[PDB]
């Protein structure tokens, strides 16, 4: 049988992450 | 005119360096996990197919497809990369730091990884532009370019020099034709480097 | 008799360009992200086992053991590997094309890197088949071989030659016996190469 | 306290993925 | 004097056979994959902050930060780190075997690749000690040390050597200084190394 | 609008895994 | 002039009999379990406060708010009923079956339940359309009302009779006033009832 | 011959009290909520169609429809009832007790409140089994009856009275016709009544 | 001396109105879904046991078990109770006014419909106090009564009356003994009535 | 902390439900 | 686009709870 | 095979909800 698309997880930043 | 062991073992050393160093030894802001992101509402649309069919305790879940992120993490076996549909595509990415880009990066896999015989579905004639703002249509020249088929799987290209050199923290990329395959073009990974602004 | 700089430099960046392509620069078959598939109706059971537990916020979650999608899947740190119980098993994979099978490589960690002290649950002997469907039981031998504990990580095996080389897309593995582990066998990566069908 | 086991998520391939 | 094609040929292969094995060569008994874990309350507090952003159709689903199980797996592109507030800070480690403990290795980014153009972030003075149980408050001095912002990325330090060598399978690694940044200090890879009890 | 933080996954072994 | 015991029982044992069928006695053919639904794109917005949190393991997880489906399910403690911001909105709602419509209820709780004191969010002035399909913008009159505050819980609400009484399978029901609650107006239950089309 | 205002109140509050009482003033042992059970494998097939999309943010997320435990919980509005393919079916049901079954109870919808306008999907002949163990193939008959539809909601079944009554932990309901739904027969809510064993 | 017919349905009609108010006519200000909460870290534990197995695709998946915030909601079929260890226990709801408390209601199920046979797990004796806030370890006594077991399933009772009386929106309720249930004291509904302030 | 909201699930029929 | 069906969770009683 | 146990689901009102 048929399932659905598994949405893109998306990610965005509010500010840099640390590095 | 010959070399002695000493300098031999030196030169394999500094390569695998090098190497170690994401390939190029530059900072890369376009990269994910350092503070890149996608933009995903000024992307193309992702080619749309049932191809990939994740299951749990025996019963169709949910589809898979690659998206837009793959393009800014650095696996590049074959597969991790976004297909769009045809040949012109966009992707805009938000950079880590303003900075003044002075240089681009385009990675596709080698035809001797490739299990259908060939790369072409890899880009060919396209363009990078800086944008002041997210929602700005129409972003400055950066430089235009042609990735080469019969080249290196890593090719990097030089942004154009202009008197007073604006920066930026948004950058489209924007493909306008491939290497012939008539469904889909496929990304396996974009960098953008540059100099950060004080 | 001696070596130039210049012929060293170009000795080293080859060296490095081959590794770059997963080590080999051959097209495997069997890698999942390229196409590649377990039919996991047509392997052995994973040894069970109590070990690794996956919590949040502190309460018991549930347990987790690698499964045998991790053969076709290219890390092989310590422990990235499908185990299963004694030393008798079998893997079946779907491959990304329809091929004339001409080799296949394995590889397991070097005893250098191994937390217990030795690669006694390596594949010893083994045998790999060309099967014509998912339902068939007993395929075609393609070639009966030893992983050899005393050899490099990376070992490749090349298929028997017949007189009309048939073609396959569904490819198993069966391992006879491991290095001495009394209680499981590990495998930690098998590819499948050769030329693609017209 | 012991919970399940996580069942092994599938992956199959009803036509070959972009490359 | 000078060396042969074939001398060349050998450095280069066996300098890339040593940088497959992780780098070292060197069996690591705190990653995780192989046996090694994080004893999540004994270590220092996460860096809080609002800055990954996780969505899922297009609404606000929560926020992402990395683990200190980060810091015992091997990938350290920038930004696969664990950051702690300050510059005091610890993490306790349970060891994938009961061994002597020889040496330790810590890894930071290159400056060369720094998204912010330094790695200010990165420890400066710390120790490492060796504890009997999960609830011991203080463990057995293995040695003190400071990683060198002016060295290579990978650095290797020596254990004390004492008249009766205890073994353990439980470490803590405690941070006392960073390079200089004001908020934070990020820890990307450490490893212990030594001899298996019998 | 704001969501929460995701909890650190945790990983523990009750004996070594295969290796 | 009197009744007998076995009459008193008569009367009792048929007054339960029609309360058990729903109060009515009669189908509603907007009721969810039964095949009604909620048209959700042509709803008014959900009055969106921070009032309920759900918690998990101790920390917040998700606000909740009661959904325009509960207006189409029978329970009607307090507090069951979809709220929408300020005195005029709108619900529409699709059929178990196409029917012509004869009559309608709304029920409200009484003020002797109310822990507010009062049921000035009760609908006052509303109407009730017929659309032919789910994009029609403006649908046949019904029928126009007002819930009366001093009246019962339950009240039933007759149709027009016009000359040629069409059918219809998609109900609007429009509120214009309420009972003076200065920032939300509160739905317990709406049923729809009617002659089915042969 | 009369009776008075006091009489007539004692038998009104006598009638609510039996209807608070599940109607019935008698045990189930097949309630769910008590600790009875459905033992699925032993029930007939569900009526598999599409007809209840379950959607969360716009796109479909799975279908929906009532599975057998609906037969052993209390709400019968219409659509709480599970659905069988066909006129013929069965349902086994674990009791909260080891008791001697004495009575059994059927409740469908009355016909007044069906959105089709009939109850031609109720269960016309049945027959009632006890079971000494989950896996009994055939066991003893408790009863062979006829669901009225010209009946009231809810009608009671006496069990056959033998010599030797056997008790019984687990009850088989089989249905042998409907009342002519061509596609499927739905069962609201099964009971049982007895007498635990010391 | 006798009633009319139609005094008989006016009996009949005001005992069913009275009924459908929640049995009362009363405010519950201890309702969940009208606004009371729990206050789970002012609960009894909850008594846990290995009863009730949950299970998707038929693998064991959760245990489950009822919450304390079942006793602020209205349905009392058995089993729709919270359980606590012993026969002394206690629990602490926030109601959704400030109020003056005049009144409380407990509700266990009747005798006629235990499947265990008997109430013996229903409270006896009793008290009830109010908190000034959510930290105060010792309320103000509001009155102390017992649960009679052989009284009806819906009980009542008044609050003490003070020369001066405080207003709560907190409230406790605390378990000194039960009916004779060795393991365990059940909970199905407590109510809280009273006069809201101004 | 502020969590999300939780959406509204939503239901629909392609065909009616058995009654 | 169609869904998976919602598996029917399922419930068992280890012994009997408590009423 | 024993799962966990279903922590309980905790509600609050940070204000009063619509009645
Ligand atoms: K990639
Ligand atoms: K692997
Ligand atoms: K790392
Ligand atoms: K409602
Ligand atoms: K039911
Ligand atoms: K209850």
């Amino acid at each position: 049988s048929p399932p659905p698309t598994w949405p893109h997880l998306q990610l965005c930043y509010l500010q840099p992450p640390p590095v | 005119g010959g070399i002695t062991e000493a300098q031999a073992r030196a030169i394999v050393n500094s390569a695998l360096k090098l190497y170690s160093q994401d390939k190029t030894g530059m900072v890369d802001f376009a990269l994910e996990s350092g503070g890149g992101s996608i933009l995903s509402t000024r992307c193309s649309e992702t080619y749309e197919t049932k191809t990939a069919l994740m299951s749990l305790f025996g019963i169709p879940l949910w589809y898979f497809s690659q998206s837009p992120r793959v393009v800014i993490q650095p696996d590049i076996y074959p597969g991790n990369c976004w297909a769009f549909k045809g040949s012109q595509g966009y992707l805009v990415v938000r950079l880590s730091m303003m900075i003044h880009p002075a240089a681009f990066t385009l990675e596709h896999i080698p035809k001797t990884l490739s299990p259908t015989g060939n790369i072409s579905s890899a880009p060919k004639d396209f363009a990078v532009y800086g944008l002041e703002n997210e929602y700005q249509e129409e972003g400055q020249l950066l430089g235009q370019f042609t990735y080469d088929q019969d080249g290196e799987s890593l090719q990097m290209f030089q942004a154009l020099k202009r008197p007073d050199d604006t920066a930026f923290q948004i950058v489209e990329l924007r493909i306008f034709s491939n290497w012939g395959h008539p469904e889909y073009t496929c990304l396996y990974r974009f960098r953008v480097h540059g100099e950060p602004v004080k």
